[PDB]
């Protein structure tokens, strides 16, 4: 795995010693090269995970996420070039280093074999994210958003730390392989119930769950474009990955303890999508759509059926790409109009046609237009829930309807109607912005061709 | 001269246990054979060495 980790580390000295005119260029080049190298990990075995060493391993769950992170870094740099263009060289290098550190941490999280190592790194991801949000945010709510995000995540994580150490003391090892081979069923004792809660709540906080999702709107809206990209593309999937890993030692208590969270998420998807319907901020709308799409994954993980897990992995990858793209488009519009009010800018389709096409394709992916991987994951989760209970189809179909409604509503309000007259600073789309949108869309549509790669280890 | 420590050739037997002390407890096992490297090093969570 060091074939990916070591170059990622070597990015930092390069960025620090790169010329002020070559910082972005060098970073983008070598980040793309690192993504190319990470592509090799997709060759997962049929049964055994790719155990590179005692500390790092990968499976058909970890590899897509690793590729996603290594691919997301260059696009984040490209997006960050615009607003961080009047910054001093040292601070620009600092931002690049924060992004690189975040990518390195995420790689190690997705490859860590030891559960406590995963906890350490997955909670280490907070520091770069917090710094990015609080320092390079544009509004005054950035400080409160960072506080909310950090405190939510820590309040979830600390009981998880206690529980993990308890497991290490009792079982003797926290290695995923040993934990899976030496799995022992949990009883219904209150101690086991609280252990299950401690092991689940942290990941429930990580991937916004209705009731504990209050941090996400603030974080996504206040954070800079790159920060929002990671927040909505990988940092949320951290919760899903950790939950799928930790559910191995949380059975059969999951059957009894899932009902609260299952109902919370099944109603939360509807609630959040309805909230999207009546939103005035573009980034807030995108964030709430993310909340709903992640609630789908939460349901899938809780049900613990093989189809559910496959759909969960596919949905995670698809949502990462789509949400990052949506935030990038909103960022371009925001940079041009210097406001996040959705109704402020209207009829942008006339002024910017190609960006409007990008908007259309992104919204289509958001509403899970067949045969996009978004639809593949959503349909798999829907079928798994239908097997769990036939009544689920009601809420699932209603959520699909509301998602389509609010996505098309966003497209109509922004990229349709009479153009706003006073807004005269809408210049033609830059090549960089179009390239960013293309590098978000094309991989997803290509992934639809060979979904087996992103269908998880249960394929 | 009266302050000089003198020898006394008594016939009374020397008390075997003048303090009437109880049997002293057995000492703990003392040391062992040689030192060898830790089986897998510092088996502290994720550390392999």
């Amino acid at each position: 795995m060091l074939k990916i980790i070591i170059p990622t580390t070597m990015l930092l000295p390069m960025t620090w010693m790169s010329k002020h005119n070559m910082i972005w260029i060098n970073a983008t080049v070598h980040s793309l090269l690192i993504s190319l190298i990470s592509l090799s990990l997709l060759n997962q075995l049929g049964e055994n995970s790719l155990n590179f060493s005692l500390t790092f391993f990968s499976d058909s769950l970890s590899a897509p996420l690793l590729v996603l992170t290594t691919w997301l870094l260059p696009l984040m740099l490209m997006a960050s070039q615009s607003h961080l263009s009047k910054e001093t060289t040292t601070r620009k290098k600092l931002y690049i280093t924060m992004l690189i550190l975040l990518q390195l941490f995420l790689i190690m999280t997705f490859t860590a074999t030891e559960l406590i190592l995963f906890y350490i790194l997955f909670e280490a991801t907070l520091v770069p994210t917090l710094i990015i949000i609080t320092r390079w945010g544009n509004q005054t709510e950035r400080l409160n958003a960072g506080l909310y995000f950090l405190f939510y995540t820590l309040a979830g994580s600390l009981p998880l730390l206690v529980a993990l150490v308890y497991i290490q003391n009792t079982t003797g090892s926290l290695n995923f392989l040993i934990i899976h081979y030496w799995s022992h069923p949990l009883s219904n004792s209150w101690s086991n119930i609280f252990m299950w809660l401690a092991c689940i709540m942290a990941f429930m906080v990580k991937m916004p769950l209705y009731g504990l999702h209050l941090w996400l709107p603030k974080a996504h809206v206040e954070a800079p474009i790159a920060g929002s990209m990671v927040l909505a593309a990988v940092l949320l999937k951290l919760g899903g990955y950790g939950m799928m890993r930790i559910t191995t030692i949380l059975n059969p208590l999951t059957n009894y303890m899932a009902y609260p969270f299952l109902m919370l998420s099944m109603w939360g998807m509807i609630m959040t999508s309805s909230i999207c319907l009546r939103q005035t901020d573009l980034k807030s709308l995108i964030a709430y759509s993310s909340v709903s799409h992640m609630a789908l994954v939460i349901v899938a993980i809780m049900i613990q059926t093989p189809w559910s897990f496959m759909g969960a992995t596919a949905l995670m990858i698809a949502h990462g790409l789509t949400s990052s793209m949506l935030f990038c488009l909103a960022n371009t519009n925001y940079e041009r109009v210097h406001s996040r009010t959705m109704i402020l800018a209207r009829g942008l389709q006339t002024l910017l046609p190609l960006m409007a096409t990008w908007w259309l394709m992104a919204s289509l992916t958001n509403l899970a237009l067949p045969p996009s991987i978004n639809l593949i994951g959503e349909l798999f989760i829907i079928t798994a829930s239908f097997s769990w209970s036939n009544i689920t189809i009601i809420l699932m179909g209603m959520n699909m309807m509301i998602t389509a409604l609010y996505s098309l509503y966003m497209l109509i309000t922004t990229q349709r109607g009479k153009y706003t007259h006073h807004i005269n600073n809408i210049k033609a789309s830059f090549t960089r912005e179009n390239a960013l949108m293309a590098l978000h869309i094309l991989p997803l549509l290509l992934l639809t061709l060979n979904p087996k790669m992103i269908l998880g280890p249960l394929y | 001269e009266l302050s000089k420590v003198t020898k006394v050739k008594t016939d009374r037997p020397l008390p075997e246990n003048p303090y009437h002390s109880r049997a002293r407890p057995e000492p703990n096992p003392e040391a062992e054979g040689d030192l060898k490297p830790a089986k897998h090093g510092s088996r502290l969570f994720f550390w392999t060495m």
